[PDB]
């Protein structure tokens, strides 16, 4: 009796990470 | 016969989103 | 022949995201 065949490929792996917040925004013009 | 291999492991997760935008600046100083 | 084998595992977890873009600049001053 030969080996069943070779089981099936994984899912795919978790997303990654979501990146570092940005930086902050300029101060808006002078008055 | 004996029961097939372990599939291969699944594919790399995609890389993760962009990270949260940086907070809003302030407004400008008076004049 | 035999059963089939069982189910891989998942993948890896993927590389982390870019950093995020800057923030909304601020509104105009007040000439006050």
């Amino acid at each position: 009796g030969p080996k069943g065949p070779k089981g099936p490929k994984g899912k795919p792996g978790p997303e990654g990470e979501p990146g570092e917040p940005g930086e902050p925004g300029p101060k808006g013009p002078k008055g | 016969g004996p029961d097939g291999d372990p599939g291969d492991p699944g594919d790399p997760g995609p890389d993760g989103r962009p990270g949260p935008d940086g907070p809003d600046g302030p407004a400008g100083d008076p004049g | 022949y035999g059963k089939p084998g069982p189910d891989g595992p998942d993948g890896p977890k993927g590389k982390p995201g870019p950093k995020g873009k800057p923030g909304k600049p601020g509104k105009p001053g007040k000439p006050g």
